[PDB]
């Protein structure tokens, strides 16, 4: 949408807000590093950026500078990775960040994501891109989220809400709104209306028999 | 004559195309960035005793700035009166704009 | 204009570490 | 003389596709995994490569190249005379619209992949594996990381993998959202902490890849079958499909079906039986069908009249001037706006182009604006030919195959739906009282004092 | 010395000592009734020792044919005049000299 | 009637700038198949060094001897080499007068006629001036009419 | 050792491990380029140096193709004519109509290689218009006009490799990829003005020289 | 004195056609090359060779012409490019130790 691909020097996002990873995150960092060859520690920029996007709230310019400092990189080389990839909110987002797939598989399957987007806009009185006045939700459309046989589907923060009707996707959101106070009201992640995962709703047409194990292998092994 | 947009801004942007194409080297142009950062001429001279009146300069203009008026009666007492600076050429456009516009209107589709 | 989920305190974690990052803590390159 | 399809339940690779068992290592033991990995590793890499080559397996990530041939390449002439590491990069990016097969492998049976990397890595003599997960698959990665964690715990992968004396590590790396990072080289640069802009090949990962080291990228399904290809046999797997196309396949069948689902089914199956039996058939019956995308969004469209006897096969879909792709099957009814469906894909590729090269950075946006015009008929018919030419100036003039990925879907639409493109160009002309100009301008643009070049 | 053919123009390259015999042949031969000199000009090539290229243009109204003959000179080498064969060449050669 | 309306009141919208179908089309012309300026002919230059050659062994049109395979190339260079060592006058000297007679055989026996410049009849020829059917001055005046 | 290939029918020798474009400047064969510079790393981005090579399904980037033992290369075939005409159409589709107000005019590789290798006329007339991007402040020396950028990467390679100034880069993706610094910061390098001359187009121009 | 040289390639372009030949120019003298007209500010001149140049195929031709015309003449020789193989694969070479810079493409 209107995501600028340059920096705007705002009072909540400027190179003067200090950033420092929490001690609990510091332990997570050194795990990340051990997976890469020592001299290629820049290979962890995406894990650290994501790890900084979850502690601070969004990928501010200070968090990228912090990561650039840890991994001994020129900060521009980090500004490039952050801006190239779309899971990095370089502007702040709401408490929930509604991502609805609007690609052709999700525009045809089920109701077809047109009513799903309409339901989101109907429930929140917001348009695409803007966030709600109380900051609980940010809404965008996205590209194939990799769950096409379960369309219409949406990704809120880290959970996929598949197989949506414009009625259920309305109650998925209102559950999220009330789930901030009591965690017991959090919606169940996954598909809605019956289907468990990528099954055939009108019964299972495959893998209904007892599975085999190491039974059938030749003597040569 | 040098011409202006409907707002009074000069149309000339100092590309120097007419200075290049002139067959008689009668045009001398000096430009700079103006106080507001605009690409505008500081000098604009036509030696009217070097010109051959071919129209190649108005042919080449990207923005219809330099034009040749329908005026032929401008005979002078001295040759210094025939060395036109930007002050004289803008004044010519400021006076002749209604015909310059009506000539361009009538002749534009063929250009 | 509206509010946001932006870090107010330096030590607090606005978005949870997630199940993946926890499984990087139980990691071990050696047999048990 | 024989039909391909309807394979038995005792003939499938991904038994727990439908979530029969929890993904823990204990249940994977009953599945037949990690069974005789000791023997498989101690058998030389040559024996593993031969078993893969015999299987006829071709890549399942949308290109279908011989995987046994491919993994031999990284065993170059003096592969044992270098101190550099060797890397297996498992492509789990799951980018193609229509495709969701590998998220099911990663959650339901990660150990079919965790063990698959070991046999894949061993055959290529690699020192470690990196698995590149699209970041949007967060639970897919936590589950898979748990499988890796448990595989390290019991000595299945790690220092002494399965007690075989082979040293092999396995790491997850998650992305931050980019379909182009599913490309061969784009995967490698992203892993090096760079923007996922693909690299030019003459340098080939088998020589210089991740970290400049010998490398091989392979799909999750490609790697998730190879151990079974050994424990069951190259002849066992080479028993399906047609002469040059073998084995099983997953099939994410979305769109206007009455029961969308993925299914593992024999390659070279006729598409209709695949649609009409595993997924319940076309919504509103078969006659309501208009067109199918037989791969993901990167394969050309197929009209109803050729779908009737089309084998879902690598070679067979090629003769249809299409591809098997990722074996994603998006079907469309006779109530679809087909140009809108195609134009949405042309919009997807405009957003998923990296921007490194001239033909796809300028051509993915140019084609999108043409397609957005063609939906509403703002154009004249001779522009359809002009759009055909534009796609063919992208087709083989790019660093990566994403240029083909946005040019092919447009071309296939021109190939079977031009009268639909022509019908709504004609309608817009009568609607505005004049044939549209090139670029979408109205016939009277010059009359209303617009700027219209000769020939627009 | 050589001849070249471009589209419909045939050029004949000759050494300066042969100006009289060659133009005598082109004026009087039956297949070469080139009885006008259309033109005589020079082209300066300062990269060449012999700077000047003397280019004559002939017409044959009998055969509706044109032909070009080229020779060379410098600031000190002279060229044989053709004023004895072509009265009209008097002023052209004066222009080359001037 | 004359100059009415003036050209300065002719409507601009009426005149339409003309584009031809191939050159101006948007989908059936690469520029390079109409780039006739860069397909310009090169001058074709023949010197005495390889006029003796063309007399020695013939031409791709009318070869003199077979020049079959190898051992013909060594004769091919000699024809060019003999031209560069001895010119046309020397070549006709040693072959005698019948080589000079074969030179006229290149044009059918007579010397060639120079090419005419009309081609109004389909072939490049002399334009055939004839007396016009109607003579404007009749016969009364010393000016006659030709076509 | 110098291997032997034939380019455009003529034979050329050159050290192995050379670019095929390099074998062309030795063989006196002109090949169009935008991203490739002799003094920089090979980038492969513009697609203007595509030539025909035997046993090769698609045109090859001559700047990035290693000279092989005995290759045969055509720089003047219908394949190369079609590629150079088509790539020129792409680079000129969102390029601004600013040749009169640009300081690169009369000294432009894009107009000189558009006149020599592209069609004479554009087919781009979209009602949606061209791409426009905002200008940038990278110090007192380099005037910016970034609509003109053709994404060659010559200044980012120069600033990062030659000059050791890793502040310039390309943030973004797709048709919205933009050269500049993310933060509005001055370029601090004594070799800075060298990107003005390296710039194929006039997006990165000289502030003191502007319009004079 | 005249200057005989092959013009170097402009820094601003990659085309090399103006480098093909040898050019002969006339050196600027200290006085009379340019001065400003009092009337319009146009640039006057008393050097009648300022707008002239000759072009030659070889350096020898330029010397021969200047010797024969009686010019003083100075020759500069063109600076030649030092060849070096360029490989795209250098962009991605393995580094066993510290990365000396982070390449950005
Ligand atoms: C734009 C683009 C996107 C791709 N996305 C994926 C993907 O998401 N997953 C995948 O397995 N392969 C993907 N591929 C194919 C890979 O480049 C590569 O062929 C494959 O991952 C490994 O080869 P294999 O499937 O033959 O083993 C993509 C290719 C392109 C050009
Ligand atoms: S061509 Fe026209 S716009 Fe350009 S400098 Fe000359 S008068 Fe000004
Ligand atoms: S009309 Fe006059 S000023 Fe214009 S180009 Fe011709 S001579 Fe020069
Ligand atoms: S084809 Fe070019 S622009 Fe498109 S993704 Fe690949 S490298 Fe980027
Ligand atoms: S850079 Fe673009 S605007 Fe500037 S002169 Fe060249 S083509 Fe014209
Ligand atoms: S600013 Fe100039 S040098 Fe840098 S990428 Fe753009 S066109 Fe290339
Ligand atoms: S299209 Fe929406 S998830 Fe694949
Ligand atoms: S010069 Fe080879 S692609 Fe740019």
């Amino acid at each position: 949408s209107d995501t600028l691909m340059v920096h705007r020097n705002t009072p909540e996002n400027n190179p003067d807000i200090p950033f420092k990873f929490t001690p609990e995150n510091e332990k997570i960092i050194e795990q990340i590093l051990k997976r890469y060859p020592p001299q290629y520690k820049k290979a962890a920029v995406m894990p650290l950026l994501d790890l900084g996007q979850r502690q601070h709230g969004f990928c501010s310019i200070s968090v990228m500078n912090e990561v650039a400092r840890i991994l001994e990189m020129p900060p521009m080389r980090v500004y490039e990775v952050a801006s190239f990839y779309t899971m990095y909110n370089r502007t702040p987002v709401g408490k929930f960040h509604v991502q609805a797939c609007t690609t052709t598989p999700c525009q045809l399957g089920g109701c077809g994501s047109d009513a799903i987007v309409k339901a989101i806009k109907e429930h929140l009185g917001i348009n695409q891109g803007e966030t709600t006045p109380d900051g609980l939700f940010t809404f965008i459309e996205v590209e194939c989220l990799g769950a096409c046989v379960n369309a219409p589907m949406v990704q809120i923060n880290d959970d996929y809400y598949e197989d949506l009707t414009p009625e259920t996707i309305k109650q998925v959101l209102t559950a999220l709104k009330e789930s901030v106070n009591d965690v017991s009201k959090a919606p169940k992640p996954g598909p809605q209306s019956g289907r468990q995962s990528c099954e055939n709703s009108a019964g299972l047409t495959s893998l209904t028999s007892e599975p085999w194990g190491p039974e059938k292998t030749r003597p040569d092994l | 004559a040098l011409r202006r947009y409907p707002s009074g801004e000069e149309r000339c942007i100092a590309c120097k195309l007419c200075e290049a194409v002139c067959p008689a080297q009668a045009i001398t142009i000096e430009a700079e960035e103006r106080a507001d950062g605009s690409r505008r001429t500081t000098r604009y001279d036509i030696d009217m005793t070097k010109c051959i009146y071919c129209g190649f300069c108005q042919e080449s203009c990207p923005v219809d700035a330099i034009v040749e008026s329908p005026n032929a009666e401008y005979a002078t007492e001295t040759r210094e009166e025939l060395l036109y600076n930007k002050e004289k050429l803008l004044a010519n456009g400021d006076k002749w704009e209604p015909e310059l516009a009506a000539a361009i209107r009538a002749d534009a589709p063929y250009r | 204009r509206p509010s946001f989920a932006i870090a107010r305190s330096p030590n607090e974690q606005v978005f949870p570490a997630g199940a993946f990052y926890e499984s990087i803590l139980r990691w071990n390159p050696n047999p048990v | 003389v024989r039909t391909y399809g309807g394979l038995k339940d005792q003939d499938r690779i991904f038994q727990n596709l439908y979530g029969r068992y929890p993904p823990d290592l204990k249940h994977a033991k009953k599945m037949g995994d990690w069974y005789k990995t000791k023997e498989i590793l101690l058998k030389g890499h040559d024996w593993i490569i031969g078993e893969i080559k015999a299987s006829g397996l071709r890549g399942r990530g949308g290109a279908g190249f011989p995987s046994g041939l491919k993994w031999s390449f990284m065993n170059f002439k003096d592969w044992d005379k270098d101190n550099k590491p060797r890397y297996l990069v498992v492509n789990a990016d799951e980018g193609e619209p229509g495709t969701c097969k590998d998220r099911e492998i990663m959650r339901k049976d990660p150990h079919k992949l965790v063990e698959g990397c070991l046999v894949a890595g061993r055959a290529m003599n690699a020192t470690a594996a990196y698995i590149y997960i699209r970041g949007e698959f967060y639970q897919e990665a936590a589950i898979l990381q748990n499988a890796i964690n448990e595989a390290y715990a019991e000595g299945l992968i790690g220092k002494n993998a399965c007690g075989s004396g082979y040293d092999f590590d396995v790491y997850i790396h998650r992305g931050a959202g980019a379909y182009v990072c599913g490309e061969e080289t784009s995967l490698i640069e992203s892993l090096e902490g760079k923007p996922g802009k693909p690299r030019l090949k003459p340098p080939f990962p088998a020589a210089v890849g991740l970290f400049g080291c010998p490398s091989t990228v392979a799909n999750v399904e490609t790697v998730s079958v190879a151990p079974t290809i050994c424990r069951r046999g190259g002849a066992w797997f080479a028993s399906f499909g047609r002469e040059r196309n073998h084995g099983t396949k997953l099939f994410c069948i979305s769109g206007h079906v009455n029961n969308p689902c993925t299914v593992e089914e024999e390659m070279s199956i006729p598409m209709r039986e695949l649609i009409e039996k595993h997924c319940g058939g076309v919504r509103g019956g078969w006659d309501n069908l208009l067109a199918v995308i037989p791969g993901g969004s990167s394969t050309p469209i197929l009209p109803k009249h050729i779908c009737d006897d089309q084998l879902m096969d690598f070679d067979a879909l090629k003769d249809s001037q299409s591809g098997l792709g990722t074996a994603a099957v998006i079907v469309m009814d006779k109530s679809t706006d087909v140009v809108r469906a195609i134009s949405r894909l042309s919009h997807f590729y405009r957003h998923e182009s990296c921007g490194q090269c001239t033909p796809c950075r300028e051509g993915s946006k140019w084609t999108d604006q043409i397609m957005k015009r063609f939906e509403k008929g703002m154009g004249r018919p001779r522009e359809i030919d002009m759009l055909q030419e534009l796609t063919k100036q992208v087709e083989g003039h790019t660093i990566c195959a994403l240029g083909e990925a946005f040019a092919w879907p447009i071309q296939g639409l021109i190939r079977h739906f031009r009268p639909e493109l022509e019908a709504r160009m004609k309608k817009f002309a009568e609607e505005t009282g004049g044939q549209a100009l090139a670029g979408g301008w109205t016939h009277d643009s010059r009359q209303k004092g617009r700027l219209v070049s000769p020939g627009m | 010395q050589q001849f070249s053919v471009w589209k419909d123009e045939l050029t004949i390259y000759i050494c300066p000592t042969g100006v009289i015999p060659v133009f005598s042949f082109l004026k009087y031969n039956t297949n070469a009734e080139f009885t006008q000199v259309s033109d005589i000009t020079a082209v300066d090539f300062p990269t060449r020792e012999m700077r000047f290229e003397i280019v004559y243009n002939l017409l044959s109204v009998r055969h509706n044919a044109r032909i070009r003959v080229k020779t060379y000179a410098d600031e000190v080498t002279p060229v044989p005049s053709i004023t004895s064969l072509y009265m009209g060449a008097n002023w052209y050669e004066r222009e080359v000299y001037d | 009637y004359n100059r009415n309306p003036s050209p300065g009141d002719n409507p601009p919208l009426e005149y339409t700038d003309p584009v031809t179908i191939p050159a101006g089309d948007i989908a059936d012309n690469p520029y390079w198949k109409r780039d006739f300026r860069r397909n310009y002919p090169r001058p074709s230059v023949i010197a005495q060094a390889q006029q003796v050659a063309l007399l020695s062994v013939g031409s791709a049109a009318q070869p003199r001897v077979e020049l079959i395979g190898e051992e013909g190339t060594k004769a091919l260079v000699a024809a060019e080499e003999e031209g560069k060592e001895k010119g046309v006058a020397k070549y006709l000297e040693e072959k005698g007068a019948e080589e000079a007679k074969r030179v006229l055989a290149l044009t059918g026996g007579l010397p060639p006629t120079p090419s005419g410049q009309t081609m109004v009849t389909g072939q490049w020829d002399v334009h055939k001036y004839g007396l016009a059917e109607e003579q404007s001055y009749g016969g009364s005046y010393p000016c006659r009419s030709f076509v | 050792a110098e291997v032997e290939l034939t380019i455009d029918g003529k034979k050329v020798s050159i050290e192995a491990g050379s670019a095929l474009i390099q074998a062309c400047e030795k063989a006196g064969v002109v090949v169009p380029r935008y991203c490739y510079h002799e003094k920089l790393a090979i980038a492969g981005n513009c697609r203007m140096c595509l030539v025909e090579v035997e046993r090769s399904p698609k045109p090859v980037a001559s700047c990035a193709w290693p000279v092989q033992a005995g290759m045969v290369v055509k720089t003047n075939s219908p394949l190369t004519h079609k590629a150079r005409e088509g790539v020129m159409e792409f680079l000129l589709a969102n390029h601004p109509l600013d040749c009169p107000i640009c300081d690169q005019g009369g000294e432009c590789d894009l107009q000189d290689q558009s006149m020599r290798y592209g069609a004479d006329r554009g087919r781009f007339h979209e009602i949606g218009g061209k791409r426009a991007v905002e200008d940038k402040n990278i110090g007192p020396l380099i005037k910016t006009s970034m609509n003109r950028c053709i994404h060659c990467t010559r200044c980012v390679r120069f600033m990062n490799d030659i000059a050791g100034a890793p502040e310039l880069g390309s943030t973004g993706r797709g048709n919205d990829l933009q050269i500049g610094t993310y933060l509005e910061k001055n370029l601090d390098s004594e070799l800075s003005g060298n990107v003005i001359d390296l710039c194929p187009v006039g997006a990165l121009t000289s502030k003191p020289y502007a319009f004079r | 004195t005249v200057r005989i040289y092959k013009p170097a390639k402009p820094a601003t372009q990659s085309g090399e056609k103006n480098t093909q030949l040898w050019r002969m120019d006339w050196d600027v003298l200290g006085k009379g090359h340019r001065w400003e007209n009092p009337l319009m500010g146009w640039q006057s001149s008393a050097d009648f060779m300022q707008g002239t140049h000759l072009t030659f195929k070889t350096k020898e031709d330029a010397i021969a012409f200047a010797e024969k015309q009686g010019y003083e003449y100075f020759v500069q020789e063109p600076n030649e490019r030092h060849f070096r193989p360029k490989a795209y694969a250098n962009n991605f070479l393995y580094s066993p130790g510290k990365l000396k810079h982070i390449r950005t493409k």
